[PDB]
RNA sequence: GCCCGAGUGGUGGCCACUAUUAUUGGGCCUAAAGCGGCCGUAGCCGGGCCCGUAAGUCCCUGGCGAAAUCCCACGGCUCAACCG
RNA sequence: ACCCGGGUAGUCCUGGCUGUAAAGGAUGCGGGCUAGGUGUCGGGCGAGCUUCGAGCUCGCCCGGUGCCGUAGGGAAGCCGUUAA
């Protein structure tokens, strides 16, 4: 499938997290919380149990599991098999869709972009999207953009002046 | 060390001499102690009787290091002196002496049948024969067609 | 009777070593035991050992470190695959670090870690760590 | 917070006043080394020693309480209830004393119990080395373990970086509070008696030093 | 350590510190010299003088005066206390007033560095506080007596008085020759008599 | 007010928790649970030392256990599911 | 009914059947390993005593039969070289 809820819901400690991780990258359900811990759960679970095995067994599978989290973006230039279960939830929320456009300057705030990519006011590549999960490569990341659009087709949209007025990118 | 077989009670611990060559301060012959052993089983002495007199006696604590190496097979030895001449019977001492003694058991009870104990040995001494029989009949001094019973008990004997 | 005469042979050797008394005496003795302290000793678990044979028995009276914390035969002796060490890597060990699941071997007897290096398997005889 | 630490120390030891000869080494400033007390095995009689060592500023000394309890007996015409409670000192930099107390009112076994806790204090090894290479810090415990308490049997397992302290969340506390990172927590026998699992997690984290090892040689 | 001259050889044989009582045990039988035809266990002479040495040595090391001579004994109390006088530390209880060591709100309460107990089998509690606290610990011991928890031995006997004398008296010398006052090979400035007790009156 | 959210809840079944089925990984004095005791058949399990075979056992090669599903990569569909 | 006075089966012997128990040490059996102390029974050994008999005693050893207790185990009672 594609979540997972630890053996007890309710738990305190858990809930906590989560609601100050909700607030903090702004998103619309749980569940997506949950998309990228069981994506990183995975991560780690192989990457784990391919450094464990006997060292002979085709190397491929680690170099393939290396080369992905490079790509995406995680793993910046550090070489072992450790740096990865050093991940955490709030990495892989930082490279989503929506925390990449409100970081780059093209969304006042995190809020704000949630609007923007729905109605496809944010191009990527030549295509728009509508899912705001969207995994954003790092060699991804410098086609974001704007070309048939509300925000960018002139210079007096009231959209360029709420943007301008914050200028702050950084971690969501 | 010990077992407590049809007992309770710790085995006696009588051990061996560790000499692994014999003493030279006594001296005989491979000659003069085949005469001794051959002279004793003459008397009607058996080969555990027979290593005692000789030890008693003539001072040699058991035969296979004073005699080995004389022809170096395996360790030479009583009997093994006894089967080259012909002298040996042809059941095991071992098997034999059991046999023997289970015979006078049965003639006991014959006379005197209200015996718990006297009936629960006759049990407990069958059940070694048994035993004792079924291995040497694959390591064969005994053939394959026998079994063992108490009319073939009375037969071996007389 | 006896059987196993090296698990009973390790087992005192271990709760010898948990009293620490400084020497061992095995009154049964043997190859496997034999050859086991040779190995043990080859990796130096253990001090010197002497064996006396008498005519009765080997002997081994073994000298005590401090080294070794626990050392056990397997129960059924059961074959394993060189793939299937790992498995049994976790299990019986203590942590990476250690390799002595001394099994038997077509090359002769190791430990986990000297078969290893060799690459080859089979049904497993003790351990120690 | 840095100098406002010794201040603290130095405030205790305007007026404590040493009753063993290991409360006056210390009160002196000699053996400026928590750990040079363990080793020696010099007994740990007087709280202050430790709040010597522990100022408010750098390792943070993460005082607390896990389970209060009321207990009966029951008396001439009466019942006569106490509070029993379990506390745990801690430093996520690798020391733990965990500690119960027993008292009629509560907030006085509180107190009782955070004295207890200080003589019982310990040091937990950690795994330099990890599990895999000793990349940086000691993530883990070295060795795998296991406790014994009553009925309860846990054990610790050396694990992955960042898979943090899988444990039932009583010792998860305490685990915390040594300073364990990541650890495989494989629990057998009634936990529902939190003292005693307690204690196991306490005894386990204890005998990380006891282990003897290899690479100590 | 040292051959055994006299004084040490005909001071031990002249004063009952060789005659010890019934029971061994397995751990005791080193030191043990030799069977009567009794029961009455004669210990060895020679490692009495050896390991009352040593116990100048590891008494004169330990320079601070909070050693500590209990003794449960209505004989050896006399001694015990003359020895103390010489020396510089005691603790006087027919017990130890449990809690000398491990409670200090106690209006008696020392912190020794070292001890001495008389007989193991009275003074367990002394020894039982011996084990938390962390302290060494040197005795007499008799053929009755273990050695578990007892890390440093003087074999010798314990249950008269010319014993009882003689012993905290040698002692009290040669902690006095190590430390540089009174010689062990120099005629102690003591007599033996005080030490040695006596009943005319209860 | 908390949870979750086009779902959420009720009944039923299966697995987990339950080392409450014990290989991994359970017990059996008094908690359930030792047969009232022995014998030996079938079975399992076996002291040391040398030599043969190499049946188990390990190692290597080779024939082969369809596709699909699973896991990993890259590529495709706006995205993923799904597919190549 | 406990208490008292009579009383058959049975209780005894012989042959047979029946097969139960808090049939307990509530503790299956075998081997190896793991402080000790003490009392006791029988066997061995080195001595002293002697009524010249191992009769009275000391100690080591072997086999058995109790109690106490270190390390450890146990939930605790307890068990602890006669293991739980």
């Amino acid at each position: 499938k594609k979540y997972e809820t630890p053996p007890h819901p309710w738990i305190k400690e858990r809930l906590d997290r989560e609601r100050v991780l909700m607030d903090k990258y702004e998103l619309k359900n749980k569940k997506e919380l949950w998309k990228h811990e069981t994506q990183l759960k995975n991560f780690r679970r192989r990457a784990r149990r391919l450094l464990a095995a006997r060292g002979k067994q085709a190397e491929i599978e680690r170099e393939q599991l290396l080369a992905r989290l490079k790509r995406l973006g995680l793993l910046p230039e550090d070489a072992v098999l450790d740096d990865v279960l050093s991940l955490t939830i709030e990495d892989i929320l930082e490279r989503r869709l929506q925390t990449i456009v409100y970081k780059k300057g093209l969304a006042r705030t995190m809020r704000q972009a949630r609007q923007l990519i729905v109605h496809g006011h944010i191009e990527v590549n030549g295509q728009i999207i509508r899912s705001p999960s969207y995994l954003v490569l790092k060699e991804e990341e410098d086609t974001i953009t704007y070309a048939r659009t509300s925000p960018f087709a002139n210079p007096q949209h009231p959209e360029r002046m709420m943007i301008e007025k914050a200028k702050q990118g950084g971690e969501a | 060390m010990a077992r407590m077989h049809a007992r309770k009670r710790g085995k006696s611990g009588s051990k061996r001499p560790p000499r692994t060559a014999p003493p030279i301060w006594v001296e005989y012959t491979v000659e003069e102690i085949e005469n001794l052993v051959v002279k004793l089983r003459k008397e009607g002495y058996s080969t555990a009787m027979i290593g005692t007199i000789l030890r008693d006696q003539y001072g040699i604590p058991s035969v296979k290091l004073f005699k080995d190496p004389d022809n170096p097979n395996r360790n030479l030895t009583i009997t093994r002196i006894l089967e080259k001449h012909g002298l040996a019977p042809e059941i095991p001492e071992d098997l034999m002496f059991l046999i023997r003694r289970a015979v006078n058991l049965r003639k006991h009870l014959e006379q005197h049948p209200k015996d718990l104990h006297s009936m629960r040995g006759l049990q407990l001494i069958e059940s070694k024969i048994r035993r004792l029989v079924k291995y040497y009949k694959r390591k064969g001094k005994l053939p394959k067609n026998w079994r063992y019973d108490p009319e073939t008990a009375k037969l071996l004997v007389r | 009777t006896l059987l196993d005469p090296l698990a009973n042979a390790l087992s005192h050797i271990t709760n010898s070593e948990r009293v620490g008394k400084r020497e061992v005496y095995i009154k049964p003795a043997s190859k496997l035991i034999g050859e086991v302290l040779r190995v043990m000793q080859k990796y130096g678990y253990i001090g010197e050992f002497e064996f006396i044979d008498d005519g009765r028995a080997g002997v081994y009276r073994v000298q005590l470190l401090g080294r070794i914390n626990k050392a056990g035969a397997i129960k059924p002796r059961f074959p394993v695959k060189v793939s299937e060490f790992e498995k049994w890597e976790k299990r019986f060990l203590p942590a990476f670090e250690f390799g002595i699941l001394i099994v038997s071997t077509s090359q002769g007897v190791m430990s986990h870690k000297e078969a290893i290096e060799k690459g080859i398997g089979g049904r497993l005889i003790a351990y120690v760590y | 917070m840095s100098q406002e630490w010794k201040e603290y120390a130095k405030r205790v030891l305007d007026e404590w006043e040493p009753k063993t000869k290991l409360g006056m080494m210390v009160k002196e400033g000699q053996i400026t080394d928590i750990h040079e007390i363990f080793r020696r095995g010099y007994q740990i009689k007087e709280p202050e020693i430790i709040d010597v060592l522990l100022p408010e500023v750098n390792a943070r000394e993460n005082q607390e309480v896990l389970d209060i309890a009321l207990t009966v007996r029951m008396t001439d015409s009466g019942r006569r209830v106490r509070f029993r409670v379990l506390a745990a000192v801690g430093n996520r930099d690798g020391y733990v004393g965990l500690g119960i107390g027993h008292g009629k009112e509560v907030g006085i076994a509180i107190r009782k119990a955070i004295n207890y806790a200080k003589l019982n204090i310990i040091e937990i090894k950690r795994g330099c080395g990890s599990w895999e290479c000793r990349c940086r810090r000691p993530h883990s415990v070295p060795f795998a373990v296991e406790g014994k308490e009553g009925s309860v049997r846990v054990r610790l397992i050396p694990g992955p970086r960042g898979l943090g302290l899988v444990i039932g969340d009583v010792g998860k506390k305490i685990l915390r509070l040594a300073g364990v990172q990541d650890v495989w927590s494989q629990t057998f026998g009634e936990t529902r008696t939190t003292v005693n699992f307690a204690k196991a997690v306490f005894n386990a984290l204890y005998n990380t030093n006891r282990v003897a090892i290899s690479p100590e040689m | 350590m040292a051959d055994e001259y006299l004084v040490p050889l005909d001071q031990y044989l002249a004063a009952g510190v060789h005659i010890g009582t019934q029971q061994k045990t397995k751990d005791m039988k080193k030191f043990i010299y030799r069977v009567r035809q009794d029961g009455l266990y004669v210990l060895d002479v020679r490692k009495t003088d050896e390991r009352l040495k040593v116990a100048g040595k590891f008494l004169a090391k330990f320079e601070p005066q909070s050693i500590l001579a209990v003794s449960v004994r209505l004989y050896g109390q006399k001694p015990v206390k003359k020895f103390g006088e010489v020396t510089g530390a005691r603790a006087i209880p027919g017990r130890f007033l449990p809690g000398t060591m491990t409670n200090p709100a106690v209006k008696n309460f020392f912190e020794p560095d070292v001890l001495i107990v008389t007989d193991p089998r009275a003074d367990h509690q002394a020894m039982r506080e011996a084990v938390e606290i962390g302290i060494p610990i040197v005795a007499l011991v008799d053929t009755e007596n273990l050695l578990s928890y007892v890390d440093l031995a003087i074999p010798t006997n314990n249950k008269g008085r010319k014993a009882l004398a003689l012993i905290y008296w040698i002692l009290a010398r040669e902690i006095l020759y190590n430390r540089g006052e009174i010689q062990s090979r120099e005629d102690f400035k003591i007599p033996v008599e005080e030490f040695e007790m006596k009943i005319v009156r209860r």
